[PDB]
RNA sequence: GUGAACAGCCUCUAGUUGAUAGAAUAAUGUAGAUAAGGGAAGUCGGCAAAAUAGAUCCGUAACUUCGGGAUAAGGAUUGGC
RNA sequence: GAAUGUUACCGCAAUAGUAAUUGAACUUAGUACGAGAGGAACAGUUCAUUCGGAUAAUUGGUUUUUGCGGCUGUCUGAUCA
């Protein structure tokens, strides 16, 4: 919420709570990237805060890289595939969710990330169109 | 004690009184301030909402995301019948009642205010005002001599006028009365502009100007006695719970012991009355008014009639007035608009007009083609029609 | 010349805009804060006209062009070249050529004689690419890499390598790239190279984070 | 100056609505209503079953 | 470029700590009825309790002990610089005096959950409570007094620079009093304003340059410098020895000018105290103001370190003026080339 | 009649239309509906609900006293002409 | 709702009670200050989260106008209905 982004993009209202299994689709060799932490907000009574497409969060690793389990390390969403919010219409959207590898530290650490990558997270992070390749 | 922490309010209320609508009129109690500099402009007007559209505009606003895209919202086009003039009062301030006796009406009244008075329209002998037209009959003793009053003895003039139902296709056969300030230069400027203005219809080539910040008011839609649940924001029990799954939650309240006043349950959620302001007028159409859709990327002549209408209207015949944003309150009734009250933040009027690309497609199912002329074209000569 | 300043809080300045040797064009963004950098050495044939393409702030994931030609994916509208191309002599073609993907940046070089793109489609709109640019492309992976205009910029003088490259891979396109092929850190270390600045035929705008001797790369090598 | 057509449905109409299903590596049709949305998610094939235009072609239409 | 400092918030010693006196007096206070039956209002004051508890228990004991390293870190010089301030004696009463109070939170939890015991009589109570304030005020009190000397030096590590060891570093030092008005004060922008500086007449004047993309920076401290350490049976002037036992190249200075009659004599027989200490440091020797030289002191001062005489390894020096601007830029630029040949030339 | 069968459902014969009705469908109830993303965030608690579910063929671990586990899980096959 | 001749339309609003909050980014500004390692506020433009009061032209959810189309068992001999 503040570490390179370009401005506050609009928080698009998506379906990613607390507990969602996110997959894996990168340079990296891990399968899936299960998440214990999603937030995004502050005063709101009952709600789990989502994370829209674009936001920091702190996701744990199951299957793919036992070297490095039971640890804390950055993961910014780069696949939607959902329908989100804007004002001209249109709410295309994909298949298969995100997960990227990045150091635990405040970066990234993944470049040559496959799969279709969304515009609207590519704009706001300029690490990720930096570290893509297909977009949308 | 509390559960956690006292947490928020989904009981949390917004409306002290309230109560349903004893009146299609709505409670207008705030008026602008009387400017002498300005020539005599009106304050307050009165309108019909037809419905929304979908309107392509090129986003001027530097955006932190879009800016300079064809990016579309949610706009109103408030339709409006030609509002003649029929009554002249002045008043004076406003102290702890009304306070004035030089009312001024009309001689000819049509088939429309003459229904307002009585529900029985047939047991109406048609004879309103007969001791108020005998007036006019003689030298005006009692006519002439009570303008002479307002042009000294007053101050602000509410102008009574209403709306033409001849011509509008709501079914409701029956005009507004309403009051409609106007400010201008002086105190004697104000009278006489409604007295030299009987019989005519609404100029667009004197106050109505365009991209004006007005204001709009219209009615509430009702759902009947809907309890806490739905009216506020009440949670769910699950089914293994008895005697109820979405009843009220449990108050326990003390606070005096009178019950406090935020433990609200049922009551009206709508059917009242809303205000909205801060709206540009982007433009001001007519009855006869053609080629309304223009299209600054098709170049067809085409309206913006509704092809399969909302609920209770009926195929543009009046003059409709479009403007920014839409309106709180359902339509299908009167909506008293208003003027700029004084010099608002805005922090919008920066920006001009830049319609282009104009919906006219259909309103009761999906949007297809614009012009029903093309889809005709595009059939050709069948078996059915032509 | 070679400024160097933190427009919006990128570094990568290569990514927002795109200022190539085919023609000066500028996003959305530099309203009078780029205005005034480029003040007294711009302003001739080619001027900083502000457009966008298919409702994204990035131009610089669409196209490459040496230094006449430059093409356009059917993913975006045409309310660009409409009026754009009234400034500009002949250059932009206004043929709908159709696009497969949609960035064509990072997997594209522009220069002059010298380009290349890596293996991972077919050719059908692409040999329209190298016809109208008259340059010979071979594709060729670099590293196992789908990445090569955030890692290499050359141009007709040097060209910027990213620092993890192999040391055979500096040696065997260094005849036919014609290039002396400089390998080095370049942004305080960052992981991008030609997404962080866009080597130009006069002036060569980078960043501020750009350390010294990341810097004097330029003034060196490329040689003003 | 081009004529909006849908795809896999075939019919000219709305541009956005919008709502689409890529195909992650290639393209895809895209949508011009969001019925169509529904009946490529089904697999429903528009070439035997008439909902498009170009089975159209080739029964042909001459009165 | 830093170490371990200027990282620490402020320390409430105990005039600014009066907190605890505030919170036993509440304490002491309580009163309460207790509802529901006046029969059973004895049931209320144990909350009470492990209240005050958890309160102190945070407290402090935790936060003095950030901020500061290790007694036995790396170098001895970064903990030479607190020797000229609290000295190893409040050093160690650093983490001394820490380990001190430190501790102290210990018996603290201890009587804490000690008392603990019972949940009736809000009475009773107060009495603890008042116990317990008697505990804190008997610490606190020797406590502030080196806590008063913590806060002292706290704050004093604002003006203290603190360069790294563990990259190039060029050592600047001149001799104050001369004429650097218009001389050392060509280098860098350094001048007294609102911060003081006692020990010598001057202040801190730091010299700063960056040349290509290299980064030589030191200061310097003089007076403790310019004598033996046995001279000075502590103070700083041990501070500038152990200022110089930092480095990797110690640059020297002198002056030929002649202000007063100040030639040098006695000092020639010094320098060799720090000669076999420079295993791996360059030397420079740079005289200011080089053209009224009258030879009668020019044939006896040579033979120090200008010339292949005594305790000279065979460097070059040089003989120039950088008050009247001439060829300043070729003084400081052959004064850190050599260690460029040298250190950075093998590692 | 369908079906593995004697269940259920439908149809024929015999046996029937007494259990207040009408108008109206705002909120709060018993049993019974259906909701993208997320797939155990609610709860003392696998407590409610839903999905998986038959026959034929194939496949079917560890343990045990070889009468068992065993109709394992994970798949495929299935109607009418 | 009873109402002092009555009904309808059009005004003034006492008393009581009271209702929006917070953060980030861009420009000024790689700034004022400073020996190095570092690093702000005011004005203007452009947003998001949460709560309350609303709206249904588009999207999503819901489907008693038990529609239209298709299908299983049974029946009016059979077919259409």
């Amino acid at each position: 919420s503040g570490n390179g982004a370009q401005g506050t993009k609009f928080r698009i209202s998506l379906g990613l709570p607390v507990g969602a299994i996110m997959n894996c689709a990168d340079n990296s060799g891990a399968r899936n990237l299960y998440i214990i932490a999603v937030k995004g907000s502050g005063s709101r009574l009952n709600r789990l805060p989502a994370a829209s497409l674009g936001d920091m969060v702190m996701a744990t690793v199951k299957k793919g890289k036992p070297e490095l389990r039971k640890k804390v390390m950055p993961a910014i969403v780069v696949r939607q595939a959902k329908s989100w919010r804007r004002r001209d219409g249109v709410f295309l959207y994909f298949e298969d969710n995100a997960g990227v590898i990045a150091n635990p530290k405040g970066e990234m650490k993944g470049s040559a990330i496959t799969g279709p990558v969304g515009k609207e997270c590519a704009d706001l992070w300029p690490r990720v169109a930096s570290n893509s390749g297909v977009v949308v | 004690s509390h559960r956690k922490y006292e947490a928020p309010r989904h009981g949390h209320l917004g409306f002290l009184p309230r109560k349903r609508a004893a009146s299609i009129r709505a409670r207008v109690k705030a008026f602008p301030k009387d400017d002498r500099s300005k020539p005599v402009a009106l304050t307050s007007f009165l309108g019909y909402k037809a419905g929304m559209t979908t309107i392509v505009r090129d986003l001027d606003r530097p955006g932190s995301k879009f800016h300079k895209r064809e990016v579309v919202e949610a706009v109103t086009v408030v339709d409006t019948p030609p509002v003649v003039v029929v009554g002249v009062v002045g008043y004076v301030e406003t102290p702890r009642g009304l306070r004035s006796l030089t009312t001024v009406w009309a001689e000819h009244l049509s088939d429309e205010v003459k229904r307002r008075f009585y529900k029985n329209w047939y047991k109406s002998k048609k004879k309103a005002f007969t001791k108020y037209s005998a007036k006019y009959a003689q030298d005006g003793a009692g006519i002439e001599r009570e303008l002479a009053r307002i042009k000294k003895y007053a101050s602000v003039v509410r102008v009574l006028v209403h709306t033409q139902i001849r011509k509008t296709p709501l079914a409701q056969k029956k005009a507004h009365l309403a009051e409609i300030q106007l400010n201008g230069g002086s105190i004697s400027e104000k009278v006489d502009w409604a007295r030299e203005h009987f019989e005519k219809t609404v100029a667009v080539d004197s106050v109505f100007e365009q991209n004006e910040m007005i204001d709009a008011i219209a009615v509430t839609k009702g759902h009947g006695f809907e309890g806490v649940t739905h009216r506020w924001g009440t949670k769910k029990l699950p089914r293994k719970t008895h005697r109820g799954l979405r009843k009220v939650a449990c108050i326990g309240a003390w606070h005096p012991a009178h019950v406090m006043w935020s433990v609200a349950r049922a009551g009206q959620r709508g059917y009242h009355s809303r205000t909205s302001i801060n709206h540009k007028i982007y433009r001001v159409g007519k009855g006869d008014d053609e080629a309304n859709g223009a299209t600054s990327f098709d170049r067809t002549k085409k309206t913006i009639t509704p092809m399969g209408g909302f609920v209770h209207y009926g195929e543009i015949k009046n003059d409709f007035i479009m403007v920014k944003g839409c309106i709180p309150g359902n339509r299908k009734r009167i909506v008293t608009l208003r003027k700029s009250l004084y010099t608002n933040t805005s922090r919008k009027a920066l920006e001009e007009v830049s319609l282009k690309w104009i919906d006219t497609a259909s309103k009761f199912g999906k949007g297809r083609f614009q012009t029903p002329a093309e889809k005709h074209a595009f059939m050709g000569t069948l078996k059915k029609d032509l | 010349m070679a400024t160097r300043t933190q427009f919006e809080n990128s570094n990568e300045i290569g990514v927002f805009s795109k200022l190539t040797n085919t023609y000066c064009l500028v996003a959305v963004g530099g309203s009078e804060n780029f205005y005034s950098a480029f003040e007294a050495e711009l302003g001739d044939a080619i001027p900083i006209v502000h457009t966008t393409i298919a409702g994204t702030r990035i131009i610089g994931r669409m196209t490459a062009g040496n230094r006449r030609g430059l093409l356009v994916p059917t993913q975006t509208t045409d309310q660009e070249l409409q009026h754009l191309r009234n400034s500009l002599p002949d250059s932009v073609k206004i043929q709908r050529v159709e696009e497969r993907l949609s960035a064509l940046g990072n997997v594209i070089c522009c220069n002059d004689y010298v380009a290349l793109v890596h293996p991972d489609i077919d050719r059908e709109t692409e040999e329209l690419i190298s016809d109208v640019l008259g340059v010979e492309v071979f594709r060729q992976t670099i590293s196992g890499n789908i990445l090569v205009g955030s890692y290499c910029s050359l141009s007709n003088q040097g060209g910027l390598v990213h620092p993890q490259t192999s040391v055979q891979d500096q040696e065997e396109l260094s005849s036919l790239l014609q290039v002396p092929l400089v390998a080095g850190t370049v942004n305080r270390g960052s992981s991008v190279v030609g997404a962080g600045m866009v080597v130009n035929d006069y002036l060569a705008v980078t960043g501020l984070d750009t350390t010294a001797p990341e810097l004097s790369v330029i003034e060196s090598i490329f040689r003003l | 100056m081009r004529i909006y057509q849908c795809h896999f449905c075939s019919s000219p109409c709305y541009p956005g609505h919008g709502i689409m299903f890529v195909r992650n590596d290639a393209k895809e049709f895209r949508f011009c209503r969001s019925k169509c949305h529904k009946a490529f998610k089904q697999r429903r094939n528009p070439r035997k079953l008439k909902w498009t235009k170009a089975f159209r072609k080739a029964a042909g239409k001459e009165l | 470029m830093q170490l371990s400092w200027k990282d620490i918030p402020t320390v409430a010693p105990a005039n600014d700590l009066l907190d605890i006196v505030l919170n036993r007096t509440q304490r002491k206070t309580p009163t309460v009825i207790r509802p529901g039956f006046k029969i059973t209002r004895i049931r209320a004051f144990y909350m009470r309790k492990v209240k005050y508890t958890g309160e102190g228990f945070v407290e402090k004991f935790e936060d003095i002990l950030k901020g500061f390293p290790n007694i036995n870190d790396v170098h001895p010089f970064h903990r030479d610089l607190m020797d000229t301030l609290y000295e190893k004696n409040h050093y160690k009463i650093s983490l001394a005096a820490i380990s001190r109070a430190k501790s102290l939170v210990e018996q603290v939890a201890r009587d804490y959950v000690r008392l603990l015991k019972f949940g009736q009589s809000l009475f009773q109570c107060k009495q603890l409570k008042r116990a317990a304030l008697g505990r804190m005020a008997t610490i606190v009190k020797k406590l502030r007094d080196p806590l008063a000397y913590l806060e002292q030096v706290r704050q004093h590590i604002g003006r203290l620079p603190s360069i790294d060891p563990n990259t190039r570093t060029l050592l600047i030092c001149g001799y104050p009093n001369v004429g650097k008005s218009s001389f050392l004060r060509c280098i860098t922008k350094s001048d007294v304003d609102v911060q003081p500086y006692a020990f010598t007449t001057k202040s801190l004047y730091v010299g700063h340059f960056d040349y290509k993309y290299l980064r030589f920076q030191a200061i310097d401290t003089p007076g403790i410098l310019d004598r033996p350490t046995e001279e000075m049976n502590n103070i700083e002037m041990q501070s500038i020895y152990a200022i110089a036992h930092l480095r990797s190249c110690v640059l020297y200075f002198m002056d030929l000018s002649e202000q007063c009659g100040f030639t040098i004599e006695a000092q020639v027989k010094l320098f060799h105290s720090i000669k076999p200490l420079f295993a791996n440091k360059s030397v420079m020797v740079v005289i200011n103001k080089t053209d009224i030289i009258r030879p009668e002191d020019l044939d006896e001062e040579r033979a120090q370190l200008l010339e292949s005489v005594k305790e000279v390894p065979g460097v070059e020096i040089m003989t120039s003026s950088c008050q009247l601007e001439e060829n300043v830029m070729e003084v400081r630029n052959k004064a850190c080339e050599k260690l460029l040949a040298s250190r950075i030339e093998n590692k």
